């Protein structure tokens, strides 16, 4: 963002990312799993703090 | 009364971890190690608390049984015969 122009951030991007890969292997693109709340308490009692 | 929580006690290095009522069961693993702990706890305590109990019931069985005793009569009709 900036008084740049979309047009030679694009040009500029496909100058050096092409380089870049994707789908590397059989893994290509991860998924995520979901994380389950857990309703619990902790309690570090430093009395010097 | 001037004893609350805050200046109870200095306590240091203490990590505390805890579950929601909700998210754990309540009679967890009841007969699975609590009858095994029972077993364990009536051990530690049978050679201090049953030996005077038993004594007591030695005294119940000797104490009540020559009470009927002296109600019983004895044989000590001699001396006087016909």
């Amino acid at each position: 963002a900036g008084g740049l122009e979309h047009r030679q951030l694009l040009d500029l991007a496909q100058k050096h990312f092409s380089g870049l890969s994707g789908t590397y292997d059989e893994d290509a693109v991860p998924t995520l799993s979901p994380c389950r709340f857990t309703g619990s308490q902790i309690c570090h009692r430093e009395d010097g703090l | 009364m001037g004893r609350q929580f805050g200046h109870l006690t200095r306590v240091r290095h203490v990590i505390t971890y805890s579950l929601s009522p909700f998210e754990q069961r309540a009679f967890p693993h009841y007969f699975s190690k609590g009858i095994p702990n029972v077993l364990r706890r009536t051990r530690a305590c049978i050679l201090r608390v049953a030996p005077p109990f038993v004594a007591f019931y030695l005294v119940y069985t000797w104490g009540t049984q020559e009470f009927e005793k002296s109600k019983r009569k004895n044989p000590a009709a001699y001396e006087n015969d016909r």
